[PDB]
C-alpha cells in the first residue's frame, strides 16, 4: 500500500479509509447512498457527473474536505473516463436507466459504457471493478433491459475478469421508482395488474443494504471475481405487496386484471413523454417478471449485511403519500404482507 | 460513611422512584411515536427505555440514583412536551454509528486502539 | 511430567518467606548440582507472598503457597514437584 | 540525536514472500495465517525465537508463553551470558548490585573488559564524579583507553 | 434531614456523560511535570498533573494537518497533592499509575574547593 | 515480516543493569500498520489454535508479576543477597581463560555512534562518524 | 502619584472590613473566612446551609439592602473534595456598594435555591445545573437552559473536553441530523505557556 | 526555478511534489497547482555582496521601522561572508 492509502483513524467522516473510488452514476437513487457510506468512513470519492452542478449539492456535504472530487465527463468521450480512473483503486459502475432516449439506447448504457469503463480501469491499474447488473438478468428475458444487462456483464467480465458483479432485485427507498410507483398508481383510481398480481414474485431489498454491500466488497478479499445476488429476506406476490403498499398509504385498493398486450401499449404511450416517463413498456415487462430464486448465489450476509425487511422501512417511504387523516397512523395498524416460498 | 441524602434515605425508596419513572416512560412512548411521526414501532421504544435504564443498573448510592431519576424526568419532560424533535429521540438508537466490535482481534486489525 | 522450569518467589526481609531463604542457602546448591540443566529461578521481591511456580510442558503452570513454613516443608514441596 | 532513525528505514506494513521469493506487501490476516499454519505443523525443539536488544518485557513474555504452549524452550537472546554455574537462576549474577549511586560510596573500582565510556557513559560519568570528589581510585584489566 | 450510611466507594461515571470507551479503556497518568533542562526554573515542578494516554494522530490528506478521534488528547488537570488526584481518578472511574515526586538531593558546594592544594577539585578554568 | 513498534511508540517495561524496572510511555503511534509486539503475538496465537489469556496490557503485566515480580516495581530496585551460593556453585567448572588480551568492541568514539538499528538508520550519527574519522 | 500604577484608597477597605465584621458577628452560624482584597471587594464565605438566611438578611436588613442579584456562578476546582465554588455577587443601590457571597458544593451535595429571595436566580441556577451538574432544591422548573435537548455532560467542568465527545452532521440515508463521535481534521494544539520562574513572591506557596 | 517532475507536477521551493502513484493528484485534475514562480533563494543569491570598511556592520534591512531588528555582523573571516539572519544580504570586509 502507498503511504497515503494506509487507513488511519476510527472510521469517521474525517478519517482515512484507504479507498479511492470513482463512482459512475452517483447522481442517482443508489449512487447517493453509496457515496454517503463511502464518505462516512473517510474515503476519497471521485464523482464524474454529466448533469448540472445544481444536482450534486446533496452530495457535496456527505464527505469531509477534499474527500469528494467532482468531474465533468461524457460517455462518448473516452478521455473523460481515463482522467477519472487515472488515480482510483476502485470503480463502481452504477450507470443505468429505465427508459431509452433520443440519444442513448439500453445497449449504450448497459453494454458499451460499462465496457469502456472497464477497459480504462484495467489499462489504468485499478484493482477492483464493481458492476451492478440485475438479478433477473438473462439473454432470454422478455424485457430488453435485462438482455442488455446480461450482455453488458458478459463484456465487462471479458474485459475485466476480476470484476465484482452485483445483481440486486427491485430496490425500494425514499427516492425509488418501485414503492413510489406502486403508490402513485392511485392517481388513476385503480391498480391494473397482470394475472391480478398472482403468478409474479418479488424479493425486494432496501437500498442501504445494497450500498453497504458495495462498500464492503470494496475491501473484501474473498469477493474478487465473484457474482452476488442482493435480495431481501422475504418473497411476496405482487398482489399482496401492492395491497400492503396501499395499506401503508391507507388509500383505496381496487385491483383488476389486465392482459399484458394492452398494458404494454399503455406503457409505450406513457413512454412517449420527452421528459422522465411515468412508466414504460420495459418497466412493465420488468414488473410481472417473477423473481429468480437465490439459486446458490452469494449475498448480503456473505458481504457482512443483515437485510432489512420491508415492514420496517416502508413507512418512511409511504408516509409522503398518505393524507392528513392517516399521516400519524403507526406501522402496526397495517396488516403485513403474506410471505411465500415458491 | 455519613453523608447528606438528596431524597432517598435508602436504595428502596430510590427504587420506588425509578419504578415510577419507568411507568411514565412506558406510558409515554406511544404518544411520542404518534406525535413525532417516528418510523419505529412501540416495542422498539420500550426496549430502548429498558436498555437505557439497565445502562445504570449497577449503581448502589441512592444519591446517584436520585440524580439519574432527576435527569430522566427532565428528559421525559422534554419529550412529553415536544421541545425535542425526532432527531434527538432517534439519537438514542445510533442508526449510523458503525458498531465497534468487542473482538480483540478486529480491534487489532483496525487501528491501535485497545 | 514434562517439567521445564521451577521459579521461586519470596521476600528478602519478611517472616513468612523465612523458610525459603534458609532452604535456599542450605540446599539450592546441592539441588542445582543434582539437576544441572534445569532452571531453578529465584526472583525475590518486596512485600510479596512467597510461591513456587512449576510450569510443565505445553505451558501449564502450577502454584503452591509457601507462606509461614520451615525449610523442610519447602524441601518436601519442591521434591514433590520434581517427582510429580 | 539518534531519534532521526525512527524516521527512516522503517517497517510500516506486513510483508511476505511471493512465488518468486521476493518480499511483497500484504495484510495482517494473510501473514498471521501463514505463520499460524507453520506454527501448527511444528512442535518443540524445531521452533525457536531470538531477541535483539530493543525488545520489551511484554513481547518477551508473550513469545515465551506462545513457544511454551507449542512446547519449545529454545528462547534465546543475541547477547552471550554464561549459564555455566548459577546462570540466570540468581539475579546477583547478572545485575549491577552496587547500584549506580553506589559508586559514590565506593573507594576502589576495578574495570574488567569494559570501555564504560562508549558502553555506558553515565556510569563512566559517575565514576569520574567520584574520582573528582571522593578521591576514588580506579583500576582496569583491559585494553588501554582514555 | 439527618445523615445516611452509604458505606461504599464513590462512583460518578453515570453523571458525567462519559462513554464506556473513555472510562474503561483509559489509563490516566498522575505525576509532577519534570523540569525542562533548557531552563533552570523550578516553578512548574510544584503542582501535580493528570494526563491521559496518547492515541493516534494521522495526517489529513487535504492539507497535512494532525487529526484525532481522541477528545481527551489535550486534557490536563492540576492538583495540589497526590491523594487529590487519586481521588478524582477513582471517582470518575479511571485507571491510574502514579509516579512519585523527584526532588533534587541537597548538595555540598564550596567555592574554595576550586582552589585546593592536594585534591582534584582544583580547576584550571577561572 | 510483522512490523512492530519503537520505544517512542509503545508502553513497555525495560530493566537496566541494576534491576530497576522503568516504563516507557506513548508519545506517538506506530507508523502505517505497525503495531505493539505483544499485540501482534496475541493475535497470532488467537489465529492459531492457541490463545493467550491476556487481551490487554494490565493482564500482560499481571503475567509479568507472575513470572518475575521485579518487572512491575517501577523505579524501584530489589536487594539480592545470594552471591555466596552462586560462588560455591561456580567454583566447580573446569574451564580456564585463554590468555588472549580481552579488548572491548568500542575502542574509540567512531565505534560508538552506530551500534543498533535506530543508530545505523540515523543520518546524524553518520555525520558524526564522518566528522570523527576525517578529523 | 505614579502614573502607571492604580490609585489605592483605604477608606473603602475599612468600610467593607467593618461591614464584614458586622455580618460575621450577626451570622456566626454560617459565616466562614470573611476577607477583603487589595482591590476593594468584600467576600463572605459560608456554609451552604446558610444560603437562604444570609441572602435574605442581606436583601431585607436595613444596613444591608443588597436586593439586586447581579450574577450567580460556579467555579470548578477539582483539587478540593468539594469542587464547585458557588458565588453570589450582589449590589446595594442605597449604599452604592457590592458584595460577594460564596459557598461550596459537590457532584452529590446539592444546595437550596434562592428564587424565594431573588427571582433573578431561576435561570442562573438552571445554568449552573446545565454547566456543572449542581442540583438545587425547591426550584420551580429546573431543566437545561443552554445545552442541546439531549446533551450528556456538564461542559464547564474542568474534566470535560473543550471539544466534547460527539459531533453533528446530516445523513441522507436517514434524512436527519445525527450525532457521531468527535473526529477533527486539525486537533486543538495545547501550548505550555507557564514560565518556570516565580512571578509574584507575595503568593508563594510554602512547602 | 520551477522544475517539473516525471508526472508534470511542478516542484515547489519546498521540494514538494506528489509521486506518480499518489492518488492525491486528483485535486489537480481539470484544475491547476498553485506555485510561486519567484523562488526567494535564487533571488537573494542574485544580489551582490555589499563591501564595507568596518569590521562590524549592522543590518536593519531597509526603511528602518519597515525592515527587521537591527543585528550586528562580524566580518573577520576574510574567506567567508557575513549573512544577516533575517534577510540574506551578504557583507565583506573591503580592506580584509
Ligand atoms: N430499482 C432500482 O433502482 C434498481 C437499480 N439497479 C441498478 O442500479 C443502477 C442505478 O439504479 P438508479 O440509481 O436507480 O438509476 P438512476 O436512474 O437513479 O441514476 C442512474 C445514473 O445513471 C446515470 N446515467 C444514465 N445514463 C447516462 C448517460 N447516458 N450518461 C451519463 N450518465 C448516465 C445518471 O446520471 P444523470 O442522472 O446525471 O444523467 C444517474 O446518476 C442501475 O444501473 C440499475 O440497473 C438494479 C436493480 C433495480
Ligand atoms: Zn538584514
Amino acid at each position: 500500500l502507498h503511504h497515503a492509502v494506509i487507513p488511519h483513524g476510527k472510521g469517521g467522516r474525517s478519517s482515512v479509509s484507504g479507498v479511492v473510488a470513482t463512482v459512475f452514476g452517483a447522481t442517482g437513487f443508489l449512487g447517493r447512498y453509496v457515496v454517503n457510506h463511502l464518505g462516512r468512513m473517510g474515503s476519497q470519492v471521485i464523482i464524474p457527473y454529466r448533469c448540472d452542478v445544481y444536482d450534486i449539492m446533496h452530495l457535496r456535504l456527505m464527505g469531509d474536505l477534499g474527500q469528494l472530487t467532482f468531474l465533468e465527463w461524457d460517455a462518448r468521450d473516452k478521455d473523460s473516463i481515463r482522467k477519472a480512473v487515472q488515480h482510483s483503486n476502485v470503480v463502481i459502475n452504477l450507470i443505468g436507466r429505465e427508459w431509452e432516449t433520443r440519444n442513448f439506447d439500453f445497449e449504450d448504457v448497459f453494454v458499451n459504457i460499462p465496457r469502456a469503463i472497464a477497459q480504462a480501469s484495467k489499462e489504468a491499474g485499478v484493482e477492483r471493478f464493481i458492476h451492478v447488473s440485475h438479478l433477473n438478468a438473462s439473454m432470454k428475458s422478455s424485457s430488453k433491459s435485462l438482455r442488455s444487462k446480461a450482455v453488458g456483464e458478459k463484456e465487462v467480465r471479458s474485459v475485466f475478469p476480476e470484476a465484482i458483479i452485483i445483481r440486486p432485485s427491485d430496490i425500494f427507498g425514499r427516492e425509488d421508482r418501485f414503492l413510489n410507483h406502486f403508490a402513485n398508481y392511485r392517481w388513476f383510481l385503480a391498480v391494473p395488474l397482470v394475472s391480478l398480481g398472482f403468478k409474479t414474485v418479488k424479493q425486494p431489498v432496501y437500498v442501504a443494504d445494497v450500498s453497504k454491500g458495495i462498500v464492503n466488497a470494496t475491501k473484501d478479499p474473498d469477493a474478487v471475481g465473484k457474482t452476488f445476488a442482493f435480495t431481501g429476506p422475504n418473497r411476496y406476490l405482487l398482489f399482496h405487496l401492492v395491497k400492503y403498499i396501499f395499506g401503508m398509504t391507507h388509500r383505496t385498493f381496487i385491483p383488476y386484471p389486465l392482459p399484458l398486450f394492452v398494458y404494454s401499449w399503455i406503457g409505450k404511450l406513457f413512454g412517449l413523454s420527452p421528459f422522465e416517463p411515468w412508466t414504460t413498456k420495459d418497466k412493465v415487462e420488468r414488473i410481472h417478471i417473477s423473481d429468480v430464486m437465490p439459486t446458490d448465489l452469494p449475498g448480503l450476509e456473505d458481504l457482512g449485511v443483515q437485510p432489512t425487511p420491508l415492514e420496517l422501512k416502508s413507512i418512511e417511504v409511504l408516509r409522503r403519500h398518505r393524507t392528513y387523516r392517516w399521516l400519524s397512523s403507526e406501522i402496526e395498524e397495517t396488516k403485513p404482507a403474506k410471505t411465500v416460498n415458491y | 460513611t455519613s453523608v447528606k441524602p438528596i431524597f432517598s434515605r435508602d436504595l428502596n425508596e430510590a427504587k420506588r422512584r425509578v419504578r415510577e419513572l419507568y411507568r411514565a416512560w412506558y406510558r409515554e412512548v406511544p404518544n411520542t411515536v404518534h406525535l413525532m411521526q417516528l418510523d419505529i414501532t412501540v416495542k422498539q421504544g420500550r426496549d430502548k427505555v429498558r436498555e437505557m435504564f439497565m445502562k445504570n443498573a449497577h449503581v448502589t448510592d441512592p444519591r446517584v440514583v436520585d440524580l439519574l431519576v432527576i435527569k430522566g424526568k427532565m428528559e421525559l419532560q422534554e419529550t412529553i412536551k415536544v421541545w425535542k424533535q425526532r432527531t434527538h429521540v432517534m439519537r438514542f438508537f445510533h442508526e449510523t454509528e458503525t458498531p465497534r466490535p468487542k473482538d480483540f482481534l478486529s480491534k487489532f486489525y483496525m487501528g491501535h486502539d485497545p | 511430567l514434562g517439567l521445564r522450569e521451577i521459579r521461586v518467589h519470596l521476600c528478602q526481609r519478611s517472616p513468612g518467606s523465612q523458610g525459603v531463604r534458609d532452604f535456599i542457602v542450605q540446599r539450592y546448591v546441592e539441588l542445582k548440582k543434582a539437576h544441572p540443566n534445569l532452571p531453578i529461578l529465584i526472583r525475590e521481591c518486596s512485600e510479596v507472598q512467597p510461591k513456587l511456580w512449576a510450569r510443565y510442558a505445553f505451558g501449564q503452570e502450577k502454584t503452591v503457597s509457601l507462606n509461614n513454613l520451615s525449610a523442610d516443608e519447602v524441601t518436601r514441596a519442591m521434591q514433590n514437584v520434581l517427582s510429580g | 540525536f539518534a531519534y532521526d532513525g525512527l524516521k527512516r528505514q522503517r517497517l510500516t506494513e506486513p510483508m511476505v514472500r511471493n512465488e518468486k521469493g521476493l518480499l511483497t506487501y500484504t495484510s495482517w490476516e494473510d501473514a498471521l495465517s501463514r505463520v499460524a499454519g507453520m506454527l501448527q505443523n511444528f512442535e518443540g525443539n524445531a521452533v525457536a525465537a531470538i531477541a535483539g536488544g530493543l525488545v520489551d518485557a511484554e513481547a518477551l513474555v508473550a513469545l515465551k508463553d506462545l513457544l511454551n504452549k507449542v512446547d519449545s524452550d529454545n528462547l534465546c537472546t543475541e547477547e552471550i551470558f554464561p549459564t555455566e554455574g548459577a546462570g540466570t537462576d540468581l539475579r546477583s549474577n547478572y545485575l549491577l548490585n552496587t547500584t549506580i549511586a553506589g559508586v559514590e560510596e565506593a573507594d576502589v573500582v576495578l574495570l574488567v573488559g569494559t570501555n564504560p565510556r562508549f558502553e555506558a557513559p553515565l556510569f563512566n560519568a559517575r565514576i569520574r564524579k567520584s574520582w573528582l570528589h571522593n578521591d576514588l581510585k580506579v583500576a582496569l584489566i583491559g585494553s588501554p583507553v582514555d | 434531614t439527618q445523615l445516611i450510611t452509604v458505606d461504599e466507594k464513590l462512583d460518578i461515571t453515570t453523571l458525567t456523560g462519559v462513554p464506556e470507551e473513555h472510562i474503561k479503556t483509559r489509563k490516566v497518568r498522575i505525576f509532577v511535570p519534570a523540569r525542562n533542562n533548557m531552563q533552570s526554573g523550578v516553578n512548574n515542578t510544584k503542582k501535580w498533573k493528570m494526563e491521559f494516554d496518547t492515541r493516534e494522530r494521522w495526517e489529513n490528506p487535504l492539507m497535512g494537518w494532525a487529526s484525532t478521534a481522541d477528545p481527551l488528547s489535550n486534557m490536563v488537570l492540576t492538583f495540589s497533592a497526590k491523594e487529590d488526584a487519586i481521588a478524582f481518578a477513582e471517582k470518575n472511574g479511571w485507571s491510574y499509575d502514579v509516579e512519585e515526586k523527584k526532588v533534587p538531593k541537597p548538595k555540598s558546594k564550596s567555592y574554595g574547593a576550586n582552589f585546593s592544594w592536594n585534591k582534584r577539585t582544583r580547576v584550571s578554568t577561572k | 515480516i510483522l512490523p512492530g513498534a519503537a520505544y517512542t511508540e509503545k508502553s513497555a517495561t525495560y530493566v537496566n543493569t541494576e534491576g530497576r524496572a522503568q516504563q516507557t510511555k506513548v508519545a506517538v503511534t506506530p507508523p502505517g500498520l505497525a503495531r505493539e509486539d505483544w499485540k501482534i503475538i496475541r493475535a497470532l496465537s488467537e489465529i492459531a489454535g492457541i490463545t493467550l489469556p491476556y487481551d490487554t496490557l494490565d493482564q500482560v503485566r499481571n503475567r509479568l508479576e507472575e513470572v518475575s515480580p521485579n518487572l512491575v516495581r517501577y523505579d524501584d530496585i530489589e536487594e539480592t543477597n545470594y552471591f555466596q551460593q552462586a560462588s560455591e556453585l561456580a567454583k566447580l567448572v573446569n574451564q580456564e581463560v585463554l590468555a588472549d588480551p580481552l579488548v572491548p568492541p568500542q575502542l574509540t568514539i567512531k565505534d560508538f555512534y552506530m551500534t543498533d538499528s535506530i543508530s545505523r538508520a540515523s543520518q546524524t550519527m553518520a555525520k558524526c562518524v564522518k566528522a570523527v574519522t576525517e578529523g | 502619584k505614579r502614573p502607571t500604577v492604580r490609585p489605592r484608597s483605604d477608606v473603602t477597605h475599612k468600610q467593607l472590613s467593618a461591614f464584614g465584621e458586622y455580618v460575621a458577628e450577626i451570622l456566626p452560624k454560617y459565616v466562614q473566612q470573611v476577607q477583603v482584597s487589595c482591590l476593594d471587594e468584600l467576600e463572605i464565605c459560608i456554609h451552604p446551609d446558610g444560603v437562604i438566611p444570609t441572602l435574605t438578611f442581606l436583601r431585607d436588613h436595613t444596613n444591608a439592602q443588597f436586593k439586586s442579584l447581579a450574577d450567580l456562578t460556579a467555579v470548578d476546582v477539582p483539587t478540593r473534595q468539594n469542587r464547585f465554588e458557588i458565588v453570589y455577587n450582589l449590589l446595594s443601590l442605597r449604599f452604592n456598594s457590592r458584595i460577594r457571597v460564596k459557598t461550596y458544593a459537590d457532584e452529590l451535595t446539592p444546595i437550596d435555591s434562592i428564587v424565594s429571595v431573588h427571582i433573578a436566580a431561576n435561570w442562573y441556577e438552571r445554568e449552573v445545573w446545565d454547566m456543572f451538574g449542581v442540583f438545587f432544591f425547591n426550584h420551580p422548573d429546573l431543566r437545561r437552559i443552554l445545552t442541546d435537548y439531549g446533551f450528556e455532560g456538564h461542559p464547564f467542568r474542568k474534566d470535560f473536553p473543550l471539544t466534547g465527545y460527539v459531533e453533528l452532521r446530516y445523513d441522507d440515508e436517514v434524512k436527519r441530523v445525527v450525532a457521531e463521535p468527535v473526529e477533527l481534521a486539525q486537533e486543538f494544539r495545547k501550548f505550555d505557556l507557564n514560565s518556570p520562574w516565580e512571578a509574584f513572591p507575595a503568593y508563594r506557596q510554602p512547602p | 526555478g520551477v522544475q517539473v517532475s516525471p508526472s508534470g507536477e511542478k516542484i515547489t521551493h519546498t521540494g514538494q511534489v506528489y509521486d506518480e502513484k499518489d492518488y492525491r493528484r486528483v485535486r489537480f485534475v481539470d484544475r491547476q497547482k498553485e506555485v510561486n514562480e519567484n523562488f526567494a533563494i535564487d533571488l537573494i543569491a542574485q544580489q551582490p555582496v555589499n563591501e564595507v570598511e568596518h569590521r562590524i556592520i549592522a543590518c536593519d534591512g531597509g526603511g528602518g521601522a519597515l525592515g527587521h531588528p537591527k543585528v550586528y555582523i562580524n566580518l573577520d573571516k576574510e574567506t567567508k561572508t557575513g549573512t544577516c539572519g533575517y534577510c540574506g544580504l551578504q557583507f565583506k570586509q573591503h580592506h580584509h
